């Protein structure tokens, strides 16, 4: 499960 | 954010951090 994907910008 | 591009650099560094700290 996508737990917390955060990325760059 | 300054966080969130922090977060991104510190992942390299914790992959090298909790592998190569109990393999090395």
């Amino acid at each position: 499960g996508p737990s917390q994907p955060t990325y760059p910008g | 954010p300054v966080e969130d591009l922090i977060r991104f650099y510190n992942d390299l560094q914790q992959y090298l951090n909790v592998v190569t700290r109990h393999r090395y």
